[PDB]
């Protein structure tokens, strides 16, 4: 002897009574491993351990059931539990079961790899094409509400305050502060295009600051 | 070639200039290529196999270690890998400690979980424990050979347009590789900071990055194991048995 | 009528990873389960296998008494199953793995497990240290030692040839995931507790190395 | 008794629409789906596609068995319903649109869906242009190629006359709808996830490109 | 045969006792269809 026959009936009975008709307590895999043991070892069940088994993946059929067949699986599940059910009752119990062996099981921990940099491949990308992988990957992104406390815009109109951070910023030339700035600014723009394998477009970065004509001219 | 760049203000003529030299921009842009470090990496195990094959170490690895008679082959393969990998460290040095012993161990009753290469001071001379079921176990493993870990668009383009070294082979040199690389940076404590310190270190590899970062990070090559930023699977949910209500005032370890 | 093939493959991936003899992560379903249980009912040869994994079902139940002759028919059919060394302990791994997955409850995601409850004597770390320490220094080494590193280009240029189409992270994976569960499966063995805080912390030594 | 020629013109609407055989967007109602089914209850020769159509109730019980010589006449009784080529794929799309119109719940509003589940091998779009790629460079051509724009007043003005009654947009929805269903057709058969995304981004884009 | 006639008319029942009295579960189309399929072949 290799089953313990009545033990295995009593879980089955158990796991499809509360599959079919308790559709809303909690049972454990080793149940129905247990209930699919039942189905296939009772000669007279094994339509029924068939139909569930379909369920396993989706390039699986039935045969059509004639008559004779579906009375026949219809009083071995109304065996298995007085209760009149009907083709309804086998429907949504498969449907439970299909989503039971559907259910992953445990599994030992596996180190999982992340990569380091966003290295970039070998072929060059113009700013158009990073701008819409970039933006298609900011869209995943989940963005975060600010709220201001007021519409208004913040200001100030301290005079002493206003003096007294010019008197400190007088020493300072204007020149070298633009000059440290935009110098700064373009270093971070060549390094971003350097790192994200982008061409430089020395044309346009100078078109940005062209403005000072514009406004000088007119 | 250098980029010039000058800056003017409106209130005067003058114009503060700046040069630029474009080699730096280059080096960031080769280190940000996948192809670059996937060449660099795969330029030091293809060095790791040649070392092996002129020591005559053609055969497979997990083969050698198998071996249980032929001790001298599994002693110069793992003395090998730890010479090559103090040359990676140290550029200036081709021939690794001029003597040590070398003992095989083929029992669990004296094994150690997790460190399969160990090293000991007998008073006299270096040893080093090799435990080689365990890296039998490790190269026998069947490997996945079949999944992607995560271009399409240019092998679409492309359509529209002798040394028998299988993929198990190549895993499996890596994997020794990094199993001796584990094995070099204890051996590296060891070496430089006494036996206190290695077995400390032994129980608590976090003194890695204080004893490893105040020399090597800066002279030094990339480790092989920082190809990856490697975690465990659901690990907080695994390591919720053990959750501190802490104040880490010394986080020398993110 | 059940598709023996089928039931035999699905035994076959379940139980590689069960044995830990294999890093191929697929996400398993119950499904697979019922298939390898199936299968190891309905095979003649691996009744023994069936029983072995059905008696894990209560924790009170514990592993039936085999003879010798039994247990090596019992390792040629987990060898011939899984077409491979294998041995007691991988048959405790085994049944280690199905008793847990068993009295684990029906759930909609995967539970992540470590290795656990196999092989009295409940140690540390250091105290193996100490302990099989010695019994190393017991032994006497074998070898005695008292180097060529060529740059053949085009040897190079061969072996990378041979290397360039192998997918670096692929092997990077195999490579951990073997350390991992070699680790994992010595510290289960020798019952002592696996500090995966210490692994973890490797991995973030890596990590602070790199960027220094 | 029930009025055969009513039912047949019922059955015959709905299996054009369910065919993808046509593009007439006439709202349907369960009322055509009852007389569509009582229809091929009833005639003789229709009883192969109304048992075909009867076994979608259940999703696990699957098409019944047919020789080539049922195949062949169950096409032969399909296209003397039509009246129009008609072939098995075609006997696919209606089965999969009989099976989702049947296993819908009874609602208010008509729902609205795409073609699925028709003709193993699920593959995206890319790989599919490099695979089917090459099977085309495969072929060698058939024809060398290496032009009149006549603008004949009076040809163009009886065009004009000819083509003047025709409502123009009738004849761009219909080619419009009839370009989306082969799209469709074609990816559902080729078993290649359908973007409508992309298909919407075409649209978008002639729109986009009008105003300026 | 071409109906499976008891699955029918017990799907007939449900929906007829459903429609007629419990003005107040859920049907599918299929149902509709069995149900007239029913009636007819009555």
């Amino acid at each position: 002897e290799l089953i313990n026959m009545r033990r295995y009936r009593n879980a089955a009975r158990k796991l499809i009574h509360h599959y079919s008709l308790n559709s809303t307590t909690e049972y454990k895999i080793s149940d129905v491993v247990m209930t699919m043991i039942f189905l296939l070892r009772s000669e007279k069940y094994h339509s029924l351990f068939k139909l569930l088994e379909t369920t396993f993946d989706d390039y699986t059929c039935r045969p059509q059931m004639t008559q004779v067949q579906t009375d026949t699986l219809l009083d071995a599940v109304r065996s298995l539990l007085s209760t009149t059910i009907d083709l309804t009752t086998v429907d949504i119990m498969r449907s439970s079961f299909a989503r039971c062996f559907n259910s992953p099981i445990m599994r030992y921990a596996k180190i999982v790899l992340l990569q380091n940099v966003a290295l970039q491949r070998d072929k060059r990308t113009t700013l158009e094409e990073l701008l819409i992988e970039r933006g298609e990957k900011i869209q995943m992104l989940q963005p975060q509400q600010y709220i201001n406390s007021g519409t208004e815009i913040p200001f100030c109109d301290d005079a002493e305050f206003l003096n007294r951070l010019l008197k400190h910023i007088d020493p300072y030339p204007l020149s070298r502060m633009y000059y440290n700035a935009a110098n700064t600014m373009f270093y971070t723009t060549m390094e971003n295009y350097a790192v994200s394998n982008c061409k430089f477009n020395i044309e346009d970065y100078n078109n940005i600051f062209k403005v000072m004509e514009n406004i000088r001219k007119h | 070639n250098k980029v010039r760049t000058v800056t003017e203000i409106v209130n005067s003529d003058e114009k503060i200039q700046k040069t630029y030299e474009l080699a730096e921009f280059d080096l960031k842009n080769l280190s940000s290529l996948e192809s670059y470090e996937t060449l660099k990496i795969k330029l030091a195990l293809s060095k790791y196999m040649a070392m092996l094959s002129t020591l005559e170490m053609t055969q497979p690895l997990l083969e050698i270690f198998r071996n249980k008679a032929d001790t001298r082959q599994i002693a110069a393969v793992v003395f090998s890998t730890l010479a090559f990998i103090h040359n990676r460290f140290h550029p200036l040095v081709t021939n690794f400690t001029n003597k040590m012993e070398f003992v095989v161990t083929e029992t669990n009753d004296t094994s150690i979980p997790g460190e399969p290469i160990l090293f000991t001071e007998n008073e006299g001379v270096l040893l080093c424990s090799v435990d080689r079921p365990s890296i039998v176990k490790m190269l026998s493993r069947e490997f996945d050979t079949e999944a992607l870990v995560n271009n399409c668009n240019v092998r679409i383009a492309k359509t529209f347009g002798d040394f028998s070294i299988t993929e198990v082979e190549a895993t499996q040199y890596l994997t020794l590789l990094l199993t001796v690389e584990h094995a070099y940076l204890h051996y590296y404590i060891f070496k430089n900071y006494g036996v206190f310190e290695y077995c400390k270190s032994l129980t608590d590899h976090s003194l890695f990055t204080n004893k490893l970062r105040s020399t090597m990070s800066t002279k030094t090559s990339n480790l092989l194991l920082s190809k990856f930023k490697f975690t465990i699977e659901d690990f907080d949910k695994i390591n919720s048995n053990s959750v501190t209500s802490g104040f880490n005032i010394y986080n020398f370890n993110k």
